RNA sequence: ACAGAUCGUGUCCAUCGAGAGGU
């Protein structure tokens, strides 16, 4: 019902048998009930687990698994103390996120 | 055994008792559109017109007997069934098994003149005017590609009047005996045979109460059993019920079959199976007990004899009554049952 | 090919088959899996799996897969957790 | 074939009262706008915002069900 | 494309659904014979009423490799294809076959047209191939028959029903499969133009008393108004057959030549099952707080009724009206609109309501200006009847240019036209929903009124007689053009052969197609004069006489022939109702109903002459077709009952609904009009014909869906949660 | 899209060469023409580089082999019959070495 | 993870391999529901993988290359 | 769906000796020596007309009895035959089940033993000999008269068994289906 | 020519169905399944036998999603028409091509070419067959036919049969 | 017999080299 406009939102809705359902075109949100088995791609929201990653990866400290904290400021914003393995700074440094797309990998980068 | 058809039988208002016609049949018509519109069946109480023993005593077996008499006279011999019992009777009779004597209470006479049984009928309001609305919008007069649009206009706004009844007399032997039933016939849902056996296409209906709780389902339950019973004792294809809620609003019709009741009923609560099994075995005990001591004698011209059948104490209090007390006079004497025809005809038979 | 008496395997469970069980356990309970235990209002798969995981209600097998092809199957319960 | 696509309109009331902006999509209540100082998209509910003309002259509410056209 | 197809594959899709035909194999030069008895793929079908002028037309004369051969080869391409569609469809009760005969005066002027236009191509055709050998003897022309030809009382029509009955006969007795199945074969002798025969017989079959509610019927035809015809016989499980033409493969242009063979030999089908459309007029014709009742059954003989005012066979279309494509919503939205202002329906099984209708009307000339400019302006951007002044509405120039009057003759003509146009609409939906209304109805003009017209019917009554059929001759006279001797006889030929005052003015040598009345393609209008009754009928009747008693016996209004099997369960009963009592006269008749098999009507003795312990000759002495016997089939005569009383579109008791395959998301999307823009991923509706199954065929005892209530409903509502 | 083939993983990889035979068994098109699209520039000419049986080159239609489209359809392989054998150019030195290594007249 | 980030998050395909060539040139028509193998007329043995839309390239450059990479889904091993 | 894992090169054996003949060669699948779930080096096994017919009733009956059982603990000749297998196909194996009507008509239309004991002794009987149980399964199946319609019927049986046993057992097999 | 063998079959579970009654649910899926089943390899499958100690392996969870393969082991009578074996059934349909036979639940063809040119198409009698000498040959009656061949191993299954041969037909 | 204007969804402009960059 929020719609892929706020944050808290969803963009796809998957029905059986693909059929991906567009809830910004279609705008038909709201009147549709959402019956068991089908799926939402609904935006990031906290404590989700995402890949973070800094090039060039050496180590495998380079990829670490992060809490997703949502911020009003276009950046990446990290704690002073995971620099060190990152070697990373704050002169223009760029570095890579990637999220999971189901709970196996979910799960697994947040035990691993 | 199998039921067969001996006859049908029509009784109208004004006690005419006609014989050997189908003006008081009836065919059932229900659209789903009708059940998902959202009918009322509680306009026009005030509308009631009623033709039942208010009217006059219809607690008589004498349409039975002119029938009767009628399809002994169009075949032949007489019919090997020792016991006549109303339909509704019947029930009644089984049902005190699992239900107290003050919620049904029979009254009953018995004649043996025949060497048989003769048995004899011996005698809210807003739940009444509803069942009947029901019964008016779940049935139509005449068949329904020969009934006119109008017609059926008419009848979707139609007022409520009690009459056209159908009664089928039908010979069902159950064990070693063989006894013949009136049946009650109220709606035609399937197609109608002409001279031929209809007991496939009669049907049954009625109303019951939306359920909220486990209470209301157990009530219904027993209300199933009861008319699962009905059915075994007559014979029913069709055990179509309706339900209502607090605003008298059809909600759902179902489509109950004969073999499918049982097995759902046993399924959902063993309890009830067991009471449907007590219930068909206490029945044929009850009618081989029946058989055993009352005086059978096959002479027209032997004494009559008069019992009452009285359920007290979980037991059935059957005794002869005295010739001089005024309930024979007025019976026998009074010539209330046992008419000159049907007299003759025994006679005849001798 | 499957030894009981002759299991040479450490009894205990190791992070990689922790890791797999829990997210085996969560995805199978986010596509409606039933559940054993009662969730104590809790709506999250993951921690769902844990909790299962915590009192050993989990009805799977591991089958360590020896290098020359042979195996032993672990019960679940039967695997001591202390990592 | 919404009457709220491409035309000029000024925001009232909110934080953004006395802004300029075009009507850009209308997704059922709501509306994208842009606006023309600011470089981002807001979205609001279309009964609330004013029409104006493209070229520029008076200002009218929601009324424009009755007359398709500007201003 | 046709234009018509596609309209209703985006308007409602999932309705096209492909067919699961089997593929022959053939092995060390044997082809396996296909099993008939063996479960169909495609569903459980009952009936196959089949219209055999859809299927005799297309093998005759086609785009490509025309049959030499005179008759054979025409009667071996529609006895493959009849068997080709028997095996796709596989019936199980009833296969009825029907063939175009004699039609009311209606169809009668616009079969006139068609043909006498028909003849004039074919004349271009052959006058075109004439000089070209010129420019190079009389045996390189390679005329083939003209399409005029096919016509009721012509002796093509009678080697066609003989062909029937023997192809008939031979499968009954080849195939084992066929031990419970009915034939029934209408030839041309039989008034009906192929599909009214067909509606006719689905009525009468449904006013049988033991008829079965769960009865499924499929309709093989290529006509457009078919697929509305299913639906205005209120009969569910209904699914439509057609050759599908949306793939539209390259033509032709060794093992590429072997693969262009079979690519064509294999023509795909396309299913048109209408019961899950059902539900799609259900969610569309729902109207927000109307006042009367609301039922799907009524909904949709409105919708019938609008569709046929769109565009008719009978009467001409209407200038507004010409696309019948965009115009039908326009109409539907303006009767939804109106619906609210009126207290009762528009349709009473066939009753025409004057009010409604009236509203309609005035509302449509109100909305007539607003599209007649759109489409002006449309017409305008395309390209950037003499005189049109669009200012107007050029209704006094239309006036003056279709009928050349004066302003007083415009005013009548116009209250005429009103007259007869809204008797003819009656006409045309008293026909498509109840019997026939008249034989004898004809619309004397060449085109229909438009604009603020049709407001002064209110004062006026319907009422037609029953009539007489035409004679075969009498329609042949009146269908057939100019030239054309084949098949005709030798007193028409010589009446044709003199120069007769009204041979001239009825039948010319050219046909005026100056009237395009706006189109691009054959399309046209009717200039030849409309001929008239007491002539025609009395130059028949004064050229009967001195015709042959043998060609002479060719004029009986004839009766449909029942063909069952030596197996049927009523095979022994009708042996001993009419050959035990040989009582040599057609006064036995039994009056079996659909308990026993099925097929409920009244027959009587065959008057073809069939015997007992006989032979049947081969019709067309080809193929080596084997010499069948009489003791294994038996050719009755088959009458159709009356029906009692009108017939009243109630839905049956007992009747099953379908399953919907239908899921909610896209009845709310009809309903909203979401309509595909929204949905800006590309709908490919190849890929929607790939994923769709639609099951035919009664799903459960109960004929009442759940809807709350307990014991059963709170079980199934448990189960669901 | 649904196939009612079972779902297998790939357990071993075998490599080698590809036999004359089976490059014309598998093949399901010839290839003789040099040139495609010869049909005025509109259509796709038979047997040549552009063959419609190798597989559909827009997503619309479908592929005259197997009846998918692009999405779907894998392609498919055709074949070219060289006048006169042709060294491998990858295998030159392998056939030199086991030219030296047998003899030149016979193949002891 | 390694495998949903070069699958899910990549290309992901899925062809038809012949048991018996171990190739994937196999005819497959979904519409009818059957599929063929015209190297060896094999139609009783056909299985289908999911592998990367460049997997199947390079594949299919092997085979241009007169190299045939069959994939088997069954171990050889013993006898 | 197979039970034997590849093996002589199955991958490309690339020698197609045809598919099947009357003269043994049987198929790949049907081959002797089969391999038993839990065992290994198991014969193929063959049975008669009368043998399989036996087998699929007793089947169906145990079937039938498990079937009643849980349902209690959760609470003439050939047209007499017919009625028998009706009744009790219509409720075991439940479904379309349309093949298994036809088998089971065949099957007893074309039953050549009808007693338990002599299709029991049958096997006896048979065990004298070494042959090949398919071709012992069809001389059991197929009527015969003497040794030129054993020896015509198939042409698996070439100087295989001498005549005087094969006679013999003919006989024996003659004697041994006329009795019932 | 009735075959018993310990056929596989592999059959995926979703796991919303991971209950107690796994096991119970697995047999019917395997009962529904292998009834009438037409498979090419095997042939034709009719009963089921030995509804007892299945032997339901362990079922490997698929890396992809919560479903699980199963490998059960059971064993049924099979039917294969072989290629050259002499059988006995019944005719049931008969045209100009040829007369079939009903061995089995199969449609053997005895196509025109196969038999001999004794047999004649006869359609004066009343039901159509190859009435002829050397005994009398109709619809419902005794046959022996052998097979030929084997085609058509998609889909339904069936063979071509012949009567040309010694001590063959009549019978 | 029957026998269509476009509509409705629509997919992107690519490759090869060269240079300038920033962690
Ligand atoms: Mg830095
Ligand atoms: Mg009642
Ligand atoms: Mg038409
Ligand atoms: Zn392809
Ligand atoms: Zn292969």
């Amino acid at each position: 019902r929020n719609g892929p406009n706020e944050h808290p939102g969803a963009k796809y809705v998957i029905r059986d048998s693909g059929d991906r359902i567009d809830l910004r075109y279609s705008k038909r949100a709201g009147d549709i009930q959402l019956q068991y088995g089908w799926k939402v791609e609904r935006h990031i929201m906290d404590n989700d687990p995402v890949l973070f990653n800094r090039q060039p990866s050496l180590h495998k400290m380079s990829m670490m698994a992060h809490r997703v904290k949502v911020i009003p400021y276009s950046t990446f914003r990290l704690n002073l103390s995971v620099t060190s393995p990152y070697n990373a700074d704050f002169d223009g440094d760029e570095m890579n996120l990637h999220v999971p797309q189901s709970e196996e990998t979910r799960a697994e980068l947040s035990q691993l | 055994k199998q039921p067969k058809e001996i006859g049908f039988y029509s009784r109208t208002k004004d006690e005419e008792y006609l014989i050997s016609d189908d003006t008081n049949l009836n065919y059932y018509y229900l659209p789903d559109a009708e059940l998902d519109r959202k009918l009322d069946l509680s306009s026009g109480f005030q509308k009631f017109k009623d033709y039942y023993k208010d009217f006059e005593d219809r607690c008589s077996l004498r349409g039975l007997l002119e029938t009767i008499e009628s399809s002994e006279r169009h075949k032949g011999k007489k019919i090997n069934a020792d016991i006549i019992t109303f339909r509704g009777i019947a029930r009644k009779l089984i049902s005190c098994a699992f239900d107290s004597p003050s919620f049904n209470t029979v009254d009953l006479r018995i004649v043996s003149f025949n060497g048989q049984l003769f048995i004899k009928e011996v005698p809210q309001d807003l739940n009444v005017f509803t069942g009947y609305k029901f019964e008016t919008l779940a049935t139509l007069s005449n068949p329904l590609q020969y009934t006119p649009r109008e017609v059926i206009e008419k009848r979707t706004k139609r007022i409520v009047s009690h009459g056209d009844e159908y009664i089928s007399v039908v010979r069902t032997g159950v064990g070693n005996c063989k006894l013949i039933l009136g049946a009650e016939v109220d709606c035609i849902f399937d197609f109608k045979e002409n001279g031929r056996d209809n007991l496939k296409h009669y049907a049954e209906l009625k109303c019951t109460q939306q359920v909220a709780n486990i209470s209301d389902t157990h009530k219904f339950e027993r209300k199933l059993f009861r008319t699962w019973l009905q059915c075994f004792l007559v014979g029913i294809p069709r055990i179509i019920y309706g339900f209502k809620d607090d605003h008298y609003v059809l909600k759902t019709v179902e489509e109950f079959s004969t073999e499918e009741v049982p097995v759902l009923l046993k399924n959902n609560n063993p309890q009830v199976g067991s009471a449907c099994l007590e219930a068909i075995k206490w029945y044929g005990l009850l009618t081989e007990w029946l058989l055993k001591m009352i005086p059978r004698d096959e002479d027209p011209h032997s004494q009559i004899r008069a019992f009452k059948l009285v359920f007290e104490n979980n037991h059935l209090r059957l005794s002869e009554i005295e010739e001089s007390d005024e309930e024979y006079s007025g019976l026998i004497d009074g010539e209330h049952i046992l008419s000159n025809g049907f007299k003759e005809w025994r006679k005849s038979l001798k | 090919a499957i030894p009981k008496d002759q299991r040479a395997t450490t009894p205990y469970m190791t992070k990689y088959e922790r890791a797999r069980i829990l997210g085996t356990r969560a995805l199978q309970i986010s596509m409606n899996a039933p559940v054993f235990v009662d969730l104590e209002g809790e709506t999250d798969p993951l921690r769902i799996a844990m909790k299962e995981l915590a009192e050993k209600k989990i009805p799977l097998v591991i089958r360590r897969y020896l290098p020359d092809g042979s195996f032993e199957d672990w019960s679940v319960e039967e695997l001591i957790v202390d990592l | 074939r919404e009457v709220a696509l491409g035309k000029t309109v000024r925001i009232r009331s909110a934080g953004y009262k006395g802004q300029l902006g075009i009507v850009k999509d209308v997704n059922g209540d709501k509306a994208t706008v842009e606006l023309h100082s600011k470089n981002k998209h807001i979205t609001i509910d279309k009964h609330k915002l004013t029409y104006y003309n493209r070229e520029g002259g008076e200002g009218i509410t929601y009324d424009e069900l009755v007359n398709r056209r500007g201003r | 494309v046709p234009s018509f197809f596609r309209w209703l594959s985006r308007k409602y899709p999932k309705i096209i659904s492909p067919v699961l035909e089997e593929q022959p194999q053939i092995v060390d030069g044997v082809i396996l014979p296909l099993d008939y008895s063996a479960s169909n793929p495609n569903g459980e079908l009952d009936n196959l009423y089949l219209d055999m002028n859809g299927i005799v037309h297309p093998c005759s004369h086609p785009e490509n490799k025309p049959p030499p051969e005179t008759e054979d080869e025409m009667l071996l391409a529609v006895f493959e294809y009849t068997n080709r569609v028997l095996n796709m469809a596989r019936p199980r009760k009833v296969l009825v076959m029907a063939v175009d005969g004699v039609a009311p005066r209606a169809k009668m002027n616009q079969q006139r047209a068609r043909r006498f236009r028909s003849a004039r191509d074919a004349q271009i055709e052959n006058e075109a191939r004439e000089e070209i050998m010129r420019q190079r003897d009389a045996v390189r022309n390679k005329k083939t028959w003209d399409s005029n030809a096919i016509t009721p009382g012509t002796p093509f029509m009678d080697k066609l029903a003989a062909a029937l009955r023997y192809w008939t006969a031979f499968k009954l007795a080849t195939d084992p499969g066929w031990k419970n199945l009915q034939v029934i074969i209408s030839d041309a002798t039989v008034p009906g133009e192929g599909e009214h025969k067909i509606m006719n017989f689905i009525r009468s079959q449904r006013a049988d008393p033991e008829y079965n509610p769960n009865t499924t019927h499929c309709i093989y035809g290529l006509d457009a108004d078919l697929i509305f015809l299913g639906l205005a016989t209120h009969e569910p499980h209904f699914k439509i057959l057609r050759e599908d033409v949306f793939a539209q493969d390259n033509r032709k242009r060794e093992e590429e030549k072997q693969f262009l063979q079979k690519q064509n030999s294999e023509q795909p089908f396309l299913w048109l099952h209408i019961n899950v459309l059902r539900e799609y007029l259900s969610a569309e014709l729902w109207v927000p707080g109307l006042p009367f009742t609301f039922d799907l059954e009524r909904a949709i003989d409105d919708w019938v009724f609008m569709c046929f005012f769109c565009g008719n066979d009978f009467l001409p279309h209407l200038p507004c009206l010409d696309v019948r494509e965009n115009s039908i919503d326009i109409l539907l939205d303006i009767w939804k609109v109106v619906l609210p202002k009126l207290k009762t329906y528009m349709t009473c099984d066939g009753v025409l309501n004057l009010p409604s209708v009236e509203t309609l009307l005035q509302h449509l000339g109100s909305r007539e200006g607003d599209i007649f400019k759109t489409r002006h302006i449309q017409e305008a951007r395309k390209k950037e009847e003499f005189v049109k002044l669009f200012e107007p509405g050029y209704h006094e120039r239309y006036y003056t240019a279709k009928f050349h009057v004066t302003p007083q003759d415009i005013e009548q003509l116009r209250k005429d036209m009103v007259k007869c146009y809204i008797e003819g609409v009656a006409w045309v939906l008293m026909y498509y929903y109840q019997g026939c209304a008249s034989w004898n109805w004809f619309y004397p003009y060449h085109y229909a009124p438009l604009a603020t017209d049709f407001h002064g019917f209110s004062h006026l009554e319907i009422k037609f007689e029953e009539g007489t059929p035409f004679l075969p001759y009498e329609q042949l006279m009146s269908v057939l053009p100019a030239a054309s001797g084949h098949a005709l006889p030798k007193i028409f030929r010589s009446l044709m052969s003199e120069p007769d005052s009204e041979i001239i003015d009825f039948y010319p040598e050219e046909f005026p197609i100056d009237m395009n009345g706006k189109k691009m393609s054959w399309q046209g209008i009717a200039l030849l004069p409309f001929i008239d009754q007491d002539r025609l009928l009395t130059a028949v009747r004064a050229q009967y006489p001195l015709l042959s008693d043998a060609e002479r016996a060719r004029n009986i209004r004839g009766e449909p022939v029942l063909l069952i099997s030596n197996k049927n369960a009523n095979y022994e009963r009708f042996s001993k109702k009419l050959y035990s009592k040989e009582n040599n006269n057609n006064n036995v008749v039994v009056k079996f109903q659909h308990f026993k098999s099925g097929l409920s009507g009244i027959v009587s003795k065959d008057v073809e002459g069939f015997e007992l312990n006989g032979k049947i000759v081969c019709p067309i002495q080809g193929g080596s077709l084997p010499n069948l016997s009489t003791t294994l089939i038996l050719k009755m005569s088959y009458r159709l009952i009356p029906l009692p009383s009108r017939n009243k579109s109630i839905i049956l008791n007992g009747f099953i609904p379908s399953e919907p395959v239908l899921t909610a998301y896209d009845l709310d999307s009809i309903m909203y009009k979401y309509n595909n823009q929204n949905y800006s991923r590309r709908w490919n509706f190849g890929n929607d014909l790939k994923q769709n199954i639609v099951p035919v065929g009664p799903k459960g005892i109960t004929q009442y869906k759940p809807r709350t209530g307990g014991y059963r409903a709170f079980f199934y509502f448990a189960e669901l949660s | 899209q649904y196939s009612s083939a079972p779902l297998r993983t790939v357990k071993e990889v075998q490599f080698g060469l590809f036999s004359p035979e089976e490059v014309r068994a598998i093949s399901v098109a010839k290839i003789r023409f040099p040139e495609t699209m010869d049909e005025t520039q509109t259509r796709a000419k038979i047997g040549g580089l552009n063959d419609p049986r190798l597989g559909s080159i827009d997503r619309n239609l479908k592929c005259q082999t197997c009846q998918e489209g692009m999405n779907e359809c894998p392609g498919h392989f055709g074949h070219i019959d060289l006048a006169k054998p042709v060294f491998h150019v990858g295998f030159i030195a392998k056939i030199k070495k086991v030219c030296e290594c047998v003899c030149m007249h016979c193949g002891k | 993870f390694l495998k949903e980030r070069l699958m899910e998050a990549s290309d992901a395909f899925r062809v038809h391999i012949c048991g018996i060539c171990g190739l994937m040139t196999v005819i497959a028509k979904l519409n009818h529901n059957q599929f063929e193998c015209k190297g060896c007329d094999n139609k009783i043995d056909i299985y289908q993988i999911h592998i990367p839309y460049a997997a199947k390239l390079l594949f299919q450059e092997l085979m241009a290359m007169n190299i045939t990479p069959r994939l088997y889904t069954d171990r050889s091993r013993d006898f | 769906s197979t039970s034997t894992f590849q093996t002589r090169r199955r991958r490309l054996k690339k020698v197609e000796e045809e598919e099947n003949a009357a003269t043994l060669q049987l198929g790949q699948e049907f081959q002797l020596k089969q391999i038993n779930h839990q065992g290994e080096e198991e014969e193929l096994i063959a049975l008669n007309l009368s043998e399989a017919r036996l087998v699929i009733k007793e089947a169906l009956v145990e079937r039938r009895r498990a079937f009643k059982r849980s349902q209690k603990k959760h609470k003439e000749t050939r047209e007499k035959e017919l009625e028998s297998i009706d009744v009790l196909l219509e409720q075991t194996t439940g479904g379309n089940n349309k093949d298994l009507k036809n088998t089971m008509q065949y099957l007893t239309n074309f039953s050549r033993f009808r007693d338990q004991e002599t299709v029991g002794a049958v096997i006896q009987l048979l065990k004298s000999t070494g042959l090949h149980p398919f071709e012992v399964a069809q001389l059991g199946s197929l009527a015969c008269d003497t040794a030129d319609e054993a020896k015509t019927l198939i042409p698996s049986l070439n100087n295989k068994i001498s005549d005087d046993e094969l006679e013999r057992i003919l006989k024996e097999l003659s004697n041994l289906e006329t009795l019932y | 020519m009735f075959f018993i063998k310990d056929l596989s079959l592999n059959i995926t579970l979703h796991p919303s169905f991971f209950g107690p009654r796994m096991k119970q649910y697995l047999k019917t899926k395997l009962l529904e399944e292998v009834e009438g089943s037409c498979t090419g390899k095997f042939g034709y499958i009719l009963c089921v036998l030995d509804y007892d100690n299945i032997d339901i392996q362990r079922g490997r969870i698929l890396p992809t999603d919560g479903s699980a393969e199963f490998n059960v082991k059971y064993r049924a009578v099979v039917f294969k028409p072989f290629k050259g074996e002499v059988v006995d059934g019944t005719v049931v349909s008969c045209s100009q091509h040829g007369f079939e036979v009903q061995v089995g639940p199969m449609k053997v063809f005895v196509t025109k070419h196969l038999m001999p040119q004794d047999l004649t198409f006869n359609a004066g009698s009343n039901p159509p067959s190859y009435q002829s000498s050397e005994d009398v040959i109709t619809i419902k009656s005794r046959i022996r036919v052998k097979i030929e061949g084997c085609i058509s191993q998609v889909s339904s299954i069936h063979a071509i049969g012949s009567i040309k041969e010694d001590y063959l037909g009549a019978i």
